[PDB]
């Protein structure tokens, strides 16, 4: 019916997806051993969506981990829900890609996809009727921003009609921790808008003011970004393994997110984020949580919406409410915002509502919007990217691979089209 | 960390319920930070991070125990290296602490007496020992006088048998004691046991191992290895219902201070046994429950993640229902309104409260029955 | 250079530096997302005035 | 399985490569046997010193280093050291005669007679591993030895691997002292082996640790001993993210790609903090800013040169130990937040960051105290363009009068090379000022 | 939070260093290994904690001539301090403020300034750089004025409160000295936001008139400098009731930018055996506060009119009887004030009362007072230096060793007009509207 395979490309993707596997395992009270230790019958129901059933009971996930280095699977291998996996979906190579894009796109990664290939093929036919593909990796790396595009380029020709959603995470210029990481994006991109229903563009610093101010963790880690994207990864499905008041699934909004076939990029947002002194003052209500969505302080992407006029604006609550309110806040944040939104679309909003609460939590809620805040992140990316073209700087690698200048100029041409029409959907009268 | 310091390893063994074959593992401990970590054997891979396992402690550490290790239960079979041998065990010994019918009713008391001295216990049953038991306990006593006398007190009640392990166990447990003599007891110290409750010689409180050699004998005499448990539990599955002293209970050393509180509330104690079950036992035992409470797993975690002691109460005094003896579910509550009830003298986090009683009438029997007839 | 410190509180094999306790795996703000009126009640139930 | 495997030729390279397994062997707990403690042999499912050590049937582990040298005295000395028993006694290779200080001699006459054997010995080790990530070369500008069959054996090697990467480790002769002054003429010919067959090159020169170990480690007395301890813990830092587990993974593929603008300019600059001893941790908090502001005092590198008369095309950050990225976010915003360090117009990002789990140890009656976190930084900058200039000045002031010529010659190596190379170094030179033009 | 750097110059700075610091171990609880045994981080200010809980002061001492540091460095604090704090060069200026300001000091400037920029990069929020110095010492007086320099343009905005000891009109410990307080005080004109001339001489009266010690040393002054320093910081270091920064005190004592030197007052200073019998209270203290006689600099308030006025309480004091005692003050014909300053007072409160090193002088009383008078009453100690100036510059004594170092000539002349000006703007403020 509706079922979807989780894959996952580079050390950014394997870390975020395994983090992930974690999070809706206690969801569903699935022990480590595998075997269910949930509760309620809700609780078992629709974990055929992301697992497959094993002889005796056992339920594993539908999830390819790939990385051209192989010592991202041992620490993979060995964590907390570490050996869950399937055995045979590890599908890994000897060499790196080293960040550099073309090796993980041409050189190294034409050997590895093969058999990756025939993984989610197996993976694809288990299952009844597909409803989609999903897929986690950085944009600034080599195997996920590179070889993944290569994959989802493929599988599109495969299999077009199902749902393909990406959760890239997108450089940021004010901490950037690659030298050629505009290169690698820039090159991404253009994979993405050609090949992609839905995009939400993560940005690493974003996440980093919203742990120093929003929740004033004293030394966050890495684990702080990827169980924060790790929860907002399971709102969005939520309604999907779980009966709401409101049905909806990945294509209800993406039919609704999506208005031309370009955009496709989404800002995500996750409304209980309370520093531990600010639970002692805060009744557990619904004029908060909208609140605390629509402040931009909360937004995962660096894009001010101040400065962009909003297109689409989808908010996925969890929890057991009334939605008398959930219209009227609804209604109450279009109407005195009118300069935000677009004109030519009233009723931007679009919401769904499931019953059933998170773990360890009463209410909670999932925002994505698209936006044009978003044009502000593709033009800072021409910014360096430029930069570096303009002396051929760092060329000698994507050079010495085997491919000509001209696929440099083919991206920035495209980056460069998205964005004036995006200026145009910005700049236009009802 | 720096893979330096303190790293013991023990070696694992895992039934694997699907896969029906046990499987060896490399268990590895960190006492520096408390971490664990645990690699494959045979794949030669890592099976499980450097994380730390507040769960398992140094406390844990020991050959036949029952940790629970990210929901596998694991029982350490061998010491998995030379280093880990010398530092953690080389001297912690495990002997037999039988009590004496007569101090039966001090049992509460003495088992304080025996956690504050250090010592764990790791088997706990009350038996009725046979004659031809009985005259296999004396055997060093069948030339010496007195042999009859002897027997004919030891199987004249409802003896207590004990396994305690600690550093030095077998000297310092026969420290304890005093000297056999209660008489000679009181006037040589009265801080022991035989001189605290002990009357003479021949009804001294406890009669402990005195050698290795002698000890290895008695104990499979009680607890035998071979699972032919010799003599039969007490249990006269008669008008009782049964009483969990819960594992996190047990390892505050509160074991005797809840049987000190069963005796005096003159509640009949005929039956007593420690059960190290599994997970699945827990399922059944705590099936009727599954689903009414919103916390069953929590619930069904907290027992199999420790030791355990069953205890079927009998039913007596003019007031009888041991059921708000032990009082209301949550200890805070408990605390609250009835401070009375055993779920706030001895109360903790709601799953944590003091014991684990029936509430149904009717399943008195029935959880009794499971406890000491087929876990038995 | 010996700058003769003190024998009892100076030495080589002693760390020294800021121990800044930071746990890189989902404990932490597991624990955060876990909103603490749930922590409440399943630690038990409460109670306000008439 | 990640594999690199030590080339160590000269005396520089045998005293290197002393200190460097002493420190692996220290790292991964190996004693001077070659064994495991035996009452400890925990072990487990870690197998991180198989990218420095092999099993055999006997349950030993021996490094993949060859040590070769023309005299034999050098590695006599570690035939009769503690680690006699740790190395293969083939592993070793000795000449009977050395090259004495002449670039023809350890390239033309004395090195192809134990070119075959050495060319075997890496074969037969590249045989033993089973993926294979690069050749670690140690050796110096300076010795005969060290430079000639240096060369050669790298020229061999790249037509034998083409592919396998090649990372250069060698001792630059010091701007002022010197313990040559034939010195500069192999310096320049050995320009073109480091130029044309390289990866990535790592000079350094000592006077700047002279400086660096009575500025800080207050030595006022050191030796070869206490560089070799620091340029050790250098490669210990590079390599740790292959040995151990990190939280951002760099392998050397990942530091090459960020650290070479172009295939003519591979020559980045080593830095390490902190470097003190225990007197001056103890008041001193150490914290992630400060050490990476100490990466960025021109005072503290490797080299005899100031970057801020340069530009910086590239940066490598390998952050190990204690360490937390929100901190490394302010450290490299407080450090893009400067004037005085400048970077090229064609980077405005020029960072890579490595972090790594576990913190550096130390060895007993070493120099560096023990610290929680340190950090080593990999700098490709241009302002060693002026190194090679005083390097040529030096070289023309000897070549307008063809002093020590004649030795070349009589080994049998055509005069002409020498302003071959001249105009190669010259090129390589023009082209560090064509990186420093920005198009403004 | 809030934090001050100590910049120690020359032997003066050093030693004045020694007892402050003393001072502030014993005040805060510091043992002499570094480690600890109202507010909670009250050490914050002037200690940055280690890893292990240990705590470093935040001070340089910097000297040309490695003797005195050299004392410290095999003093008990050889545990406290860092040896990178205490930083020496080779050869002295040996009085010059020639070879202080142009020779020397050009050769440690930039290893200063590097220890300054890793302490003030430990310091989070900086509040003040509190500097020390003489204006007799060649170091004192060069290095001291070139290090401003570069302190001015290396920090704008940061108020870097300056403490000098003055040349004594009578006792002189030096013959050179005057060209070298000339010289320094351009650079204390227009690279300071506030100085504290104080000369040894008045303190030695004092000391000799109520403390009863007929035999001092620079001990014995140098305790009551770091009990003056300790009741300036005291407001930031803990709680009060009215609390003072540094910026408080600066708003309110500068009337004008050339305007910026204060005199410092401290009572009660009493012995033990004089206290017992002595019932203290604010009206008697603040009464004490005013007396010419307990006056640290060689000059008559009388003489001239108050501008501003920073008392600062410390101990158990009250705002009532404050308001009590300034009522007093100002009913009196004897002080007085400008024409246009009617209210000129500035009021701190502090909780807890000053503490007694023990071998010190001062009684361990419950109440004390401290003094910062902006009065226009100084000038003539310049008046007095400008005229031993001229009779020493009309004939060229001692010129030639400036000369040869190769300073200009006319600098001179132009600091003694800077001097003559400043003097005839003071008269400015003298002269009153009526
Ligand atoms: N860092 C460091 N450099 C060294 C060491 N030993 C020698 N060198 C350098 O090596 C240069 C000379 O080469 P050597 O390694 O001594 O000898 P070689 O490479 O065998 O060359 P030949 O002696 O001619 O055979 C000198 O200029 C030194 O700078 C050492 O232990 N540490
Ligand atoms: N009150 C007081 N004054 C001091 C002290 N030490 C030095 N002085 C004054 O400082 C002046 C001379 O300067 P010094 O501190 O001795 O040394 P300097 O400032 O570095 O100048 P040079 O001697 O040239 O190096 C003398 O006139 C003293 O009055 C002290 O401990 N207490
Ligand atoms: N959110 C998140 N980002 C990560 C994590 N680990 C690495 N990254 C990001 O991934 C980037 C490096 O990507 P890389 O490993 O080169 O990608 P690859 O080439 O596909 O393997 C870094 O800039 C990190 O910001 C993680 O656990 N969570
Ligand atoms: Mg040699
Ligand atoms: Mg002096």
């Amino acid at each position: 019916m509706r079922e979807i395979v989780h894959l996952q490309a580079g050390q950014c993707g394997n870390q975020i997806g395994a983090k992930f596997w974690e999070v809706i395992s206690d969801e569903h009270g699935i022990d480590p051993t595998g075997t269910y230790h949930g509760d309620s019958d809700l609780q078992l129901e629709r974990i055929n969506v992301y697992y497959n059933e094993a002889t005796g009971g056992k339920y594993v996930p539908r999830a390819v981990l790939v990385d051209l280095e192989p010592g991202t699977m041992d620490s993979v291998r060995s964590g907390p829900f570490g050996q869950i996996f399937r055995p045979d979906n590890f599908v890994f190579g000897q060499s790196g890609a080293g960040n550099n894009w073309a090796k993980g796109h041409y050189t190294e990664g034409a050997e590895l996809v093969d058999s990756v290939l025939d993984v989610v093929r197996k993976e694809a036919e288990s299952c009844d009727c597909l409803q989609g593909f999903q897929l986690t990796h950085s944009l600034g790396g080599g195997t996920g921003s590179g070889m993944g595009t290569l994959l989802i380029s493929k599988i599109r020709e495969e299999y077009p009609d199902r749902i393909m959603n990406t959760f890239s995470v997108v450089p940021s210029p004010k901490v950037s921790d690659t030298v050629v990481e505009p290169y690698n994006a820039t090159l991404s991109v253009h994979q993405l808008v050609e090949n992609t229903d839905e995009t939400y563009c993560i940005d690493n610093e974003a996440l980093y003011d919203i742990c120093f101010r929003t929740l004033k963790l004293t030394t966050p880690t890495y684990g702080d970004l990827n169980h924060l994207v790790s929860a907002t990864m399971s709102g969005v499905t939520t309604c999907l393994r779980f009966p709401g008041q409101l049905n909806a699934d990945l294509r209800k909004l993406a039919v609704n997110m999506v208005p031309f076939p370009r955009l496709h990029f989404f800002m995500p947002g996750f409304a209980p984020l309370t520093s531990r002194g600010s639970q002692q003052y805060r009744a557990l209500t619904v004029p908060e949580l909208t609140q605390q969505m629509f402040d931009a302080k909360n937004m995962m992407a660096a894009c001010d919406p101040r400065h962009g006029r909003y297109l689409t604006v989808a908010a996925v609550f969890r929890g057991r409410m009334s939605m008398k309110e959930v219209d009227e806040q609804m209604l109450n944040v279009q109407n005195k915002n009118s300069s935000y939104f677009v004109e030519w679309i009233p009723n931007n909003v679009k919401t769904a509502v499931c019953d059933i609460p998170p773990r360890g939590l009463k209410m909670s809620a999932t925002f994505i919007g698209n936006s044009t805040a978003i044009q502000e992140l593709f033009k800072r990316i021409s910014e360096q990217f430029t930069a570096m073209f303009r002396r051929k700087a760092f060329l000698h690698w994507y050079t010495g691979e085997g491919m000509d200048e001209m696929e440099f100029t083919e991206a920035e041409s495209n980056m460069n089209d998205l964005v004036s029409e995006y200026q145009q959907y910005q700049d236009a009268t009802a | 960390p720096k893979n330096q310091s303190e790293r013991f390893a023990f070696i694992a063994e895992w039934y694997d319920p699907n896969a029906s074959l046990l499987r060896r593992y490399e268990l590895l401990f960190y006492p520096v930070d408390g971490s664990v970590e645990m690699h494959d054997v045979k794949n030669r891979r890592t099976f499980l991070k450097r994380t730390k396992y507040e769960d398992l402690r140094l406390e844990d550490l020991f050959i036949g125990n029952k940790v629970n290790v990210f929901s596998r239960q694991l029982v350490l079979i061998d010491y998995g290296d030379q280093y880990t041998a010398r530092q953690l065990g080389s001297r912690k010994e495990k002997t037999l602490a039988l009590i004496k019918p007569d101090a039966v009713s001090k049992a509460g008391e003495i088992i304080e007496m025996i956690n504050k001295s250090g010592f764990t216990i790791t088997k706990l049953r009350m038996m009725t020992l046979t004659r031809k038991e009985a005259a296999d306990f004396h055997v060093d006593h069948h030339s010496r006088p007195f042999y009859n006398e002897l027997i004919q007190f030891i199987t004249s009640g409802p003896v207590i048998a004990m396994e305690i392990l600690r550093d030095d166990a077998i000297c310092e447990w026969k420290r304890l004691l005093g000297p056999a003599n209660s008489g000679l007891s009181r006037t040589d110290a009265p801080g022991s046991i035989r001189a605290l409750f002990g009357t003479d010689g021949v009804r001294n409180a406890a009669h402990g191992p005195d050698t290795f050699a002698s000890a290895a004998r008695e104990m499979e005499l009680f607890f035998p290895s071979s699972g032919g448990c010799g003599p039969a539990n007490t249990a006269k599955f008669t008008n009782c219902t049964c009483c969990i002293i819960k594992p996190h209970a047990i390892s505050e050393g509160m074991l005797g201070k809840n049987l000190i509180a069963i005796r005096d509330a003159c509640f009949g104690m005929s039956a007593i046994q420690m059960f190290n079950l599994d997970r699945a036992n827990v399922e059944e035992f705590y099936e009727v429950y599954k689903g009414v409470v919103s916390e069953y797993n929590d619930m069904v975690t907290e027992l199999c993640s420790g030791p355990c002691v069953a205890i079927e109460i009998q039913q007596s005094n003019p007031t009888k229902t041991f059921r708000e003896f032990c009082g209301p579910a949550d200890p805070e509550i408990a605390r609250h309104l009835r401070p009375e009830t055993l779920r706030a003298i001895f109360g903790k986090t709601k799953v944590q409260n003091a014991v684990h009683c029936t509430d149904l009438p009717e399943d008195g029997l029935l959880e009794v029955q499971y406890f000491f007839k087929i876990l038995d | 250079k010996n700058r003769k410190y003190n024998p009892a509180s100076f030495h080589r094999f002693n760390l020294y530096g800021i121990p800044t306790p930071h746990f890189n795996d989902g404990r932490t703000m597991a624990k955060a997302l876990h909103w603490l009126h749930e922590l409440q009640m399943e630690r038990g139930a409460k109670i306000v005035s008439k | 399985m990640r594999e690199c495997i030590s080339i160590h030729v000269g005396q520089a390279g045998v005293q290197i490569g002393n200190a460097c397994w002493e420190l692996y062997c220290l790292e991964h707990g190996i004693q001077p046997d070659g064994q495991m403690p035996s009452d400890k042999t925990i072990g487990g499912g870690d197998d991180s010193f198989n990218t420095f050590f092999s099993e055999t049937g006997a349950g030993k582990h021996v490094p993949r280093a060859v040590f070769v040298d023309l005299e034999p005295t050098v590695v006599d000395e570690v035939r009769t050291g503690t680690y006699r028993q740790l190395f293969h006694p083939e592993q070793l290779i000795t000449g009977k005669e050395d090259a004495a200080n002449n670039y023809a001699r350890g390239h033309y006459t004395i090195g192809k007679e134990i070119v075959d054997l050495v060319l075997d010995r890496i074969r037969k080790l590249a045989d033993l591993c089973t993926g294979l990530q690069g050749f670690l070369i140690f050796h110096s500008f300076g010795g005969g030895t060290g430079s000639g069959f240096a060369s050669l054996l790298m020229e061999r090697l790249s037509v034998d691997y083409g592919k396998k990467s090649k990372l250069e480790f060698a001792i630059y002769p010091a701007p002022q002292v010197s313990t040559a002054v034939v010195e500069p003429y192999n310096s320049i010919l050995t320009t073109h082996t480091t130029l044309e067959h390289s990866d990535c090159a790592f000079m350094v020169d000592n006077e700047a640790i002279y400086d660096i170990c009575r500025r800080n480690l207050d030595i006022e007395r050191p030796t070869y001993t206490n560089l070799n301890r620091l340029i050790g813990q250098i490669v210990s830092s590079i390599t740790a993210s292959l040995r151990f587990d990190g939280a951002l993974n760099v392998d050397l593929t990942e530091f090459q790609t960020n650290l070479v603008p172009y295939p003519r300019i591979h020559f980045p600059l080593a830095t390490y903090a902190p470097v003190i001893s225990a007197e001056k941790a103890y008041h001193e908090q150490l914290s992630v800013a400060e050490i990476t502001n100490a990466c960025f005092e021109p005072a503290n590198q490797m080299v005899k040169c100031d970057p801020r008369h340069g530009k910086y095309m590239a940066c490598c950050m390998l952050y190990r130990g204690d360490v937390v990225p929100k901190d490394v976010n302010a450290a490299i915003a407080t450090i893009k937040t400067k004037r005085t360090i400048q970077f090229v117009d064609w980077c405005p990002t020029g960072f890579k960051v490595g972090i790594n789990y576990q913190p550096p140890t130390v060895v007993p009656g070493g120099d560096l105290a023990k610290v929680q976190r340190a950090v080593c930084m990999l700098s490709n900058t241009t302002a060693i363009a002026e190194a090679w200039a005083r390097l040529d000045h030096k070289f023309d002031l000897m070549y307008a009068k063809r002093a020590f010529v004649h030795w070349y010659v009589g080994e049998g190596m055509e005069e002409g090379e020498f302003s071959e190379a001249r105009e190669d170094l010259a090129a390589l030179e023009k082209d560090y000022e064509e990186v420093g033009v920005d198009s403004v």
